[PDB]
RNA sequence: UUGCCUCCUAAAAUGUAACGGAGGCGCCCAAAGGUUCCCUCAACCUGGACGGCAAUCAGGUGUUGAGUGUAAGUGCACAAGGGAGCUUGACUGCGAGACGGACAUGUCGAGCAGGGACGAAAGUCGGGACUAGUGAUCCGGCACCUCUGAGUGGAAGGGG
RNA sequence: UUUCUUGCCGGAGGUAGAGCUACUGGAUGGCCGAUGGGCCCCACAGGGUUACUGACGUCAGCCAAACUCCGAAUGCCGGU
């Protein structure tokens, strides 16, 4: 799982799910990519799930880039606790994903298999997404 | 469980007390600050706590000198 | 040059066994330095196998 | 304690004019400095009481 | 009305030799020697502080002027060194007594080095200043070998208005420094 | 957990809650205070006896990434950072005009006089780059003062 | 009329947004190659090679309440 090696502030306010992505809105490494159409916190467990789905479909002979790193901590209080007594301990690592953000990129020789692989990944993600190419 | 935080000091009411064009008497405090965010200019003194105050009556004028932001007093014309 | 703090610097004569003399300053209060070797009679300043060993033995 | 309060008195008229602090380990000796003495109306030597 | 021997030789012969060799466009470009700095790094003083006084006396006799004691600027645990500890002694020689020290060094001190095979000609710092080290202090006749407690070496740097190592090497060569050939 | 100081939350004046998110304080310095004068780090490259990644020396690049007693922030290279000479203003009598604000507290202050420090002079100095290092009133102790003194002179006691 | 409202003029700011080769941290993939590591010459020295490892640097794509080279709209103080 992707976790940051260290963070300066281990308990953070929730990332704000507002606005359209101003950066990382185009495919820059591969020839195909997955572009988000909705706001979500994408967790490291979802990223792992999606990446392994792409790997299994292409088997070998391709490269997968993950343009998003889950460095934002979300806390959780211990179960069955009343409100108050301080903020919970960090539990989940998420990336703040905005519509327009390209999440995954793939290079593969065959377009049909590439698109199928990315579709397999999209079904793992909490959001709605479309396949985008380097072309206009 | 319990939090190790819950502490803070009093708000010190820092900041600009007299803005551009305001007429001030001599001695009047112009800015309260911690360092020299603003530097003393013409007819402005700097207090030991870095308070800027007027050395003569006039209008407060902000300006830049060599990049340093400065507070100045310009003499007002006598009626 | 601060007055008192320094060791006294005296006119000295340097003489060598090869006869070379020259006058210089020195800290030696005697004003005379005698020396065995100098720039002028150092060999460095002036430029001064197993088969062969076998043939020395047997030729 | 470490930095006790000391009173400086005028050497001339002995009025206790000032109170201040010193580290008694850094300065075991009685502190001697010149201060304005109001009674004398002039700077005078003052010594720790 | 006076001139140190080596200085006279510089002004009368070495300047002309350098102008013919390197063909400088302006006479102000002729390289000369600025200063000689003699440094003794008594790191052991970080514990045995008596050692500083020996290094001071040796430099005073060797150079003819009082050394300046250099304090450590930076604590370092591995050397047991605390900031502000006296850990070095340095002497800056200029003018007439820099020319005399150089003349005594080239004529008397260097040939007295034990098993002296000349100095390496590659000890220039790219800008044509020369530095070399000595392991002992006995090669100076101003120090009584009867009285030395412990061998105390030192670093000697000759700094030059030469712009490069080739020009600086030529100057010291003409000055009589005994360089190896490589 | 309870007072004080710094930051974020705090929505670009100020202020702003929670058992919200992070730390610090209940000192220290006779210089680490005052003044006059001088200086510029850290890091990196190259050369050099022990000596190494790093001790002290030399040259070069380096405008600030070092350093500011001590948290953090705002500042400071023009230095408030580094060094040196003398010194006690870490003053007495005061204080135009302001900041802050339930109140009690708290905070800044040019300038006048006395008697001084440094400086050729202009000038600066009523502690410390700045903001924590603290405790109302009562009751009582000590020193000093041209106050009072229960018939009077004293004294006790009480004032300042 | 000193209040308030509207127009205009004089002001300070660090939020929204954005940006980061502008700092402090996080962080994706190339390229380059210190650094260990393996191996061949074999001495432990100087070197030649490896499906390892990757500093520093560089090219491109990014992230932050307690990051900021930047930076609004509003609000606030004053004048008219
Ligand atoms: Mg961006
Ligand atoms: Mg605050
Ligand atoms: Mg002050
Ligand atoms: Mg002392
Ligand atoms: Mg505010
Ligand atoms: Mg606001
Ligand atoms: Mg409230
Ligand atoms: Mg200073
Ligand atoms: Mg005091
Ligand atoms: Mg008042
Ligand atoms: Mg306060
Ligand atoms: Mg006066
Ligand atoms: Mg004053
Ligand atoms: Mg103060
Ligand atoms: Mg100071
Ligand atoms: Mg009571
Ligand atoms: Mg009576
Ligand atoms: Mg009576
Ligand atoms: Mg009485
Ligand atoms: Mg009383
Ligand atoms: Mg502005
Ligand atoms: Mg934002
Ligand atoms: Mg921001
Ligand atoms: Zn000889
Ligand atoms: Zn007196």
């Amino acid at each position: 799982m992707l976790i940051p090696r260290k963070v300066k502030h281990r308990k953070q306010h929730h990332p704000e799910q507002r606005g359209i992505a101003s950066g990382g809105t185009s495919v820059s490494f591969g020839d195909y990519g997955i572009q988000a159409l909705e706001h979500a916190y994408i967790t490291n467990r979802q990223i792992e799930s999606a990446r392994i789905a792409i790997n299994r479909h292409i088997k070998r002979g391709g490269k997968v880039w993950i343009n998003i790193f889950p460095d934002r901590p979300l806390t959780k209080k211990p179960a069955e606790t009343r409100m108050g007594s301080g903020k919970g301990s960090p539990e989940w690592w998420v990336a703040n994903v905005k519509p327009g953000r390209v999440l995954f990129e793939l290079s593969y020789p065959d377009e049909k298999t590439a698109r199928d692989a990315l579709t397999r990944a999209i079904h793992k993600l909490p959001i709605k997404a479309r396949i985008v190419t380097r072309e206009e | 469980s319990s939090s190790r935080n819950g502490r803070d000091s009093a708000a010190q009411r820092l900041g600009v007390k007299r803005f551009g064009g305001q007429v001030v008497k001599a001695g009047e405090i112009l800015v309260r600050q911690r360092g020299t965010h603003f530097h003393p200019g013409v007819n402005v003194g700097r207090g030991g706590d870095d308070t800027l105050f007027a050395l003569a009556p006039g209008a407060v004028e902000f300006g830049a000198k060599r990049g340093r932001k400065t507070v100045n007093i310009v003499p007002v014309a006598r009626p | 040059m601060k007055t008192g703090i320094h060791p006294e610097y005296v006119d000295t004569t340097v003489q060598c066994g090869c006869g070379h003399s020259f006058t210089t300053r020195s800290t030696k209060q005697s004003g005379t330095i005698v020396v065995e070797v100098c720039s002028q009679c150092h060999p460095f300043y002036t430029g001064k196998g197993r088969v062969a060993r076998f043939e020395k033995r047997y030729g | 304690d470490v930095r006790p309060k000391i009173t400086l008195a005028c050497e001339v008229c002995k009025h206790r004019n000032y109170i201040t602090k010193k580290n008694r380990r850094n300065d075991p000796d009685r502190l001697e400095i010149k201060k304005f003495c109001p009674n004398c109306g002039t700077h005078q030597p003052h010594k720790e009481s | 009305k006076a001139l140190p021997r080596l200085k006279q030789r510089y002004r009368e012969e070495i300047r002309e030799a350098l102008q013919q060799e390197f063909n400088y466009a302006n006479v102000m470009q002729i390289p000369g020697v600025v200063k000689v700095v003699v440094n003794m790094g008594v790191g052991d003083a970080a514990r045995d502080a008596k050692l500083i006084n020996g290094a001071i006396n040796d430099l005073a006799l060797i150079t003819g002027q009082k050394p300046e004691v250099r304090r450590a600027r930076k604590s370092i645990a591995q050397f047991k060194l605390r900031e502000g500890m006296p850990i070095g002694a340095r002497v800056t020689l200029r003018g007439d007594r820099m020319w005399e020290f150089l003349d005594r060094l080239i004529s008397i001190a260097l040939p007295r080095i034990r098993d002296f095979r000349g100095l390496s000609p590659k000890q220039f710092d790219g800008t044509g200043n020369y530095t070399f080290g000595l392991n002992e202090q006995s090669m100076f006749h101003e120090i009584d070998v009867d009285s030395i407690d412990r061998p105390r070496g030192m670093d000697i740097t000759v700094v030059t208005t030469a712009t490069n190592d080739a020009e600086g090497r030529a100057l010291l060569r003409a000055l009589g420094f005994p360089f190896k050939e490589n």
